[PDB]
RNA sequence: UUGACCUCAAAUCAGGUAGGAGUACCCGCUGAACUUAAGCAUAUCAAUAAGCGGAGGAAAAGAAACCAACCGGGAUUGC
RNA sequence: UUGACAUUGUGAAGAGACAUAGAGGGUGUAGAAUAAGUGGGAGCUUCGGCGCCAGUGAAAUACCACUACCUUUAUAGUUUC
RNA sequence: GAAGACAUUGUCAGGUGGGGAGUUUGGCUGGGGCGGCACAUCUGUUAAACGAUAACGCAGAUGUCCUAAGGGGGGCUCAUG
């Protein structure tokens, strides 16, 4: 069993492992039939980008704030500033999500940008006569990139007034350990007469 | 500790055991091999020395029997008044803890210090409970 | 403890209020203490019994009877204190009336460890009757000291009636004294009574000629 | 009641763990019983639902709504014709029901990580090995 | 034979343990005189 | 509410200009209409006491509500709808008292 | 009838011994042996006094 | 007396529907032990095998009584 | 097998136990007397009387409180049998 | 007709329960069993004059006791004849 000076292994195969064994042989021919049903996904709505147009929109944790990435579907009060309803919206090819709000102007105002240049860039042909042809490209997302944010400019001007940066962040940990017992303290000071 | 662990075979008669938890002393002991190959087995008869009730016991030789602490301790009576004996130490301290006995011991008892004997009484502590077995005169120191 | 040392206070300054300056009485006044235990039984219940020593003694006068040997009585002589001999005992020859008579005046004996056994020979069970039974006192010991002792004894002892009292002291003493005495006290009677503090019925604290206060 | 491990005499023949009789309890619901044995008796139905109606110490007394999937007035009408696609047959027997759905976990969050896909689903899913061609 | 009665076996006939038997005792032990207020020949 | 635009503190975090979105109707789904109100209380007149609520009524007239709010928790699930059964049942107590 | 135990013992009367009569009260209990019982129960009672006699 | 209503029946009444098979995959119920622990009882094997009920070309799940604690994300499923 | 809760509704009596409001009560003999016990107490006094020394009695007597055990009334009482 | 809000039934809780289930039932060892402990240790010897060194080799011992019977200092000298 134990032996000579090797690494602890965990090896969790003390089931009936081999009835549950999935190798993937069929990788390039399920890639094949994925291709296939692009094309023909494509031919079938074969004016139409094969995909909605997506909202930027910030990543959640504090792991990935940094970044920003597509959304679900935009937001109400974004088609609502966009100036077309939600269901005309989402006839016209924009996703629609009902169920995320907005707190962000900048992340409001890119949206909103967004859904200016589609519109300036779709052509949205009449439901009844000519069918004007218009030779469809296939990405939306390609056609409209999610761009990164510059957030400053590469040279400035050094601005230094003394705090040195960390006595500011051990300051406020500080008081972010002490508040409570603080307006604690002040509290039965208040209350002492 | 109370109360201490022994060996069966350890043990012997007029040994002090606990059986069922209670402080109780052998009268008897019988050992049989269980089956030719096997190992004998200790069946114990004893009794309990507070109550006196016959309780018996039998283990394997090896087990290992729980026995108790038994002192014996030496003592002057004082009065008997409501069924509880006041006793008195040596260096003076005074007990009046022990209840009397109920028996003929306590009916003897109860006559020689009616008509006025020095008593010596002994009394025994046993796992948290306490009795008086048996009481002689004193011969000298009148 | 239920009981608290602001509430011991208080109740010490009316009971020492009443007791000095409204209703002086000529004889000094003992502060007493009044116990009465609860949900328990003195017949199956195991009868509980202890001394203690307060620092401060709570009755300076009263009589004492030292039985002693030839050393003891010498020793009693310096010590100013009552004493009779193994002689004087075997002269008072087991009279029941005269022991009685004895046993009402001294409410305390002490008596030395050679003759403690046939203090019982001599003079009967009577004294475990009545409850006054000699304190040993040795020849190292001091004598007075042992009286100073003895009279600063505080014994619960549970007997048949589940409501006992004790001295804790004079009026005349110093309030943070008392105070702290009868802390100590209850804290002795807790400290010997099992399940302690929920088998205490009522504890009173009264002064000679004063009325009664209840601390719980 | 609870339900009672039909076993002769009460003797399981395993470890001690398993010796349990009395105390075991049914994982589905009496709603679920009563639903699943009303469309026994009308197997050309449909089960919709069912609702508590009375209980006393020996019974529990359900009412259950059925529909019948051959009525034209049910065949026709698109908000109800969905009952008549194959797929629903004996929902009350496959769990989904409301209460079928409850009994078997089938809700949002993270107190069901168990039971959010189906509990042998999700079993199967992390008790998978996956091995591919280019072996990571 | 004891597989077939709780009296069964040894190398000589006999009962063991105490013929009585009590009230509260369970199918496959109330073999015997179940509940007996007495026994013997009363004379 | 603003944040500081450090990393730890109370109010961390990166300062963005806010919105102040519209409110969502669904976060006022508890909120109690006139139509139902007025329901609530014909039934409470139709229905009457529950014997749990009688004897409640019978512990806030008696044994203060202490006791009325303990054998409410041990009746009820919570301390919060103890406490929240408790303080209706003394608007019945307060209302039946005026009539 | 208020001390501890004995409504467990009036339960049973009423169950199984309310169709009865004294002959045969008296001819079950001195066949069970709780007469014997209840006599010696008594006579200890009476040396109890008895023993107390003796010593005055 | 007559005509309703409610509830419960009967018809070889008019028209329909269910059962059984298959069961690799799917949705549930029920449910072990061999084995491992160098013994063994919790544990493990395993929420598995056997048993039972019920579907489809997929089934199931699915448009938050969700995740989060951030500058917040946004039905389900799968990698 | 025993207990609790539910099934479980409708009525009358009789006991018992607690809460807290208050009342009265205690006779072997001896001893001036009716000694429930404890603990303090040598002075308390309202009478200048009662205790204390002293009598008897296991237990002693004024003047204080406490604790049991009894009987005893009542509550929008709480309850159990 | 009888019985009656008691039985019964459901769920918990205590007792009883080889009727039944599952499992266990040390090691060393001049075979195993009984006996013993050579199973954790200590002194002398075997032990062959560094160290190490076996046997169910020999002669014994341990599971405690002590607020001094620990620490420091001072004074004195013991068994025996
Ligand atoms: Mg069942
Ligand atoms: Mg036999």
């Amino acid at each position: 069993a134990i032996s000579k000076n090797l690494p602890i292994l965990k090896n969790h195969f003390r089931k009936h492992w081999q009835e549950r064994v999935k190798v993937h042989f069929d990788q390039a021919g399920k890639k094949v039939s994925r291709r296939n049903a692009r094309a023909t996904r494509a031919a079938k709505i074969a004016p139409r980008p094969l995909d909605l147009l997506r909202p930027v929109v910030r990543a959640p944790t504090v792991k990935y704030n940094r970044k920003v990435r597509a959304g679900r579907g935009f937001t109400l009060a974004e088609v609502k500033a966009a100036g077309l309803t939600a269901a005309y919206a989402r006839t016209i090819g924009i996703a629609v999500d009902h169920r995320r709000q907005n707190r962000n102007q900048e992340i409001f105002d890119a949206n909103v940008q967004r859904l200016k240049e589609y519109q300036s860039k779709i052509i949205v042909f009449p439901r009844n006569g000519k069918a004007p042809e218009a030779e469809q490209v296939l990405s939306a997302a390609a056609t409209f990139p999610i761009a990164q944010p510059a957030t400053d400019v590469e040279a400035r001007a050094v601005q230094d007034n003394g705090e040195s940066a960390f006595r500011t962040l051990r300051l406020a940990r500080s008081e972010k350990k002490f508040r409570g017992i603080r307006e604690k303290r002040a509290r039965e000071k208040a209350e002492a007469e | 500790s109370a109360t201490y662990p022994m060996q069966c075979s350890a043990l012997r008669k007029n040994g002090f055991v606990v059986i069922k938890s209670r402080p109780c002393k052998i009268v008897d002991m019988s050992t049989s091999k269980t089956g030719k190959h096997g190992h004998a087995k200790v069946h114990l008869v004893a009794i309990d020395i507070f109550t006196g009730k016959k309780l018996e016991d039998l283990s394997p030789s090896t087990h290992n029997m729980e026995v108790p602490v038994v002192k014996r301790n030496e003592y002057q009576l004082l009065d008997i008044d409501d069924g509880f004996l006041s006793l008195m130490n040596m260096d003076g301290d005074t007990k009046d803890d022990v209840k009397a006995p109920e028996g003929e011991l306590g009916d003897s008892l109860q006559t020689a210090f009616d008509e006025g004997k020095d008593l010596m009484v002994t009394i025994i502590s046993a796992m948290g409970e306490e009795a008086a077995i048996s009481f002689k005169e004193a011969a000298r120191t009148d | 403890s239920k009981i608290t040392s602001s509430q011991v206070r208080e109740h010490v300054k009316e009971l020492l209020k009443y007791s000095n300056e409204t209703k002086k009485r000529n004889f000094l006044e003992t502060v007493e203490l009044q116990v009465g235990l609860k949900n328990y039984d003195p017949q199956r219940d195991k009868r509980f019994s202890g001394s203690l020593k307060l620092p401060n003694c709570p009755r300076p006068n009263m009589s004492i009877c030292i039985f002693g040997d030839a050393f003891d009585v010498d020793r009693a002589k310096s010590c100013g204190v009552d004493a009779m001999s193994v002689d004087d005992l075997k002269k008072l020859n087991k009279n029941k009336k005269l022991i009685k008579k004895l046993s009402k005046k001294y409410n305390a004996f002490i008596a030395s460890e050679v003759l403690i056994k046939q203090v019982p020979r001599l003079l009967g069970p009577q004294l475990s009757k009545a409850g006054k039974f000699p304190t040993p006192v040795s020849h190292n010991d001091d004598l007075y000291g042992k009286v100073t002792d003895v009279r600063s004894t505080i014994k619960f002892q549970l007997k048949k009636v589940l409501c006992l009292a004790v001295a804790v002291g004079n009026v005349e003493m110093e309030e943070d004294v008392l105070v702290n005495q009868i802390l100590m006290s209850v804290n002795f009677f807790v400290s010997l009574l099992k399940k302690n503090w929920q088998n205490v019925g009522s504890l009173v604290v009264k002064s000679s000629m004063g009325p009664a206060f209840r601390l719980y | 009641g609870n339900r009672k491990r039909p076993v002769p005499k009460g003797a399981t023949y395993g470890k001690p763990t398993n010796q349990g009789v009395n105390e075991l309890k049914y994982q589905r619901s009496l709603r679920a019983t009563a639903e699943e044995r009303v469309g026994r008796r009308a197997a050309n139905l449909r089960v919709l639902n069912s609702y508590w109606v009375n209980q006393d110490s020996t019974y529990k007394y359900f009412e259950v709504i059925l529909v019948d999937p051959q009525h034209k007035a049910i065949r026709r009408d698109a908000r109800y014709n969905w009952i008549c696609d194959p797929v629903h047959k004996h929902r009350e027997a496959r769990g989904l029901t409301a209460t079928g759905k409850k009994s078997r976990g089938i809700n949002k969050g993270h107190k069901f990580n168990n039971t959010k896909a189906g509990r042998r689903k999700t079993w199967k899913r992390q008790n998978t090995l996956s091995l591919w061609r280019y072996r990571k | 034979n004891p597989v077939d009665h709780p009296h069964g076996g040894g190398n000589h006939q006999h009962i063991g343990k105490a013929s009585t038997i009590s009230r509260g005792a369970v199918s496959g032990q109330k073999a015997g005189l179940i509940a007996a207020r007495r026994t013997g020949l009363l004379r | 509410t603003v944040k500081t635009g450090i990393a730890i503190g109370l109010n961390k975090g990166k300062k963005v200009t806010s919105m102040t979105p519209a409110p969502k109707i669904s976060y006022k789904k508890g909120a109690a209409s006139n139509r139902t109100k007025f329901v609530r209380s014909l039934v409470r007149e139709i229905a009457g006491l529950s014997p749990y609520e009688r004897r409640l009524i019978d512990l806030i007239r008696n044994s203060g509500e202490k006791r009325a709010r303990k054998v409410a928790k041990k009746r009820l699930g919570s301390f919060t709808r103890a406490k929240a059964k408790v303080e209706e049942m003394n608007n019945i107590i307060a209302a039946s008292r005026r009539h | 009838s208020n001390v501890r135990g004995k409504r467990g013992k009036l339960k049973k009367i009423q169950k199984k011994y309310a169709d009865q009569d004294e002959t045969e009260r008296l001819l079950r209990l001195e066949a069970l042996g709780t007469l014997k019982g209840i006599e010696k129960q008594q006579q200890r009672k009476k040396e109890e006094i008895m023993k107390r006699e003796v010593r005055e």
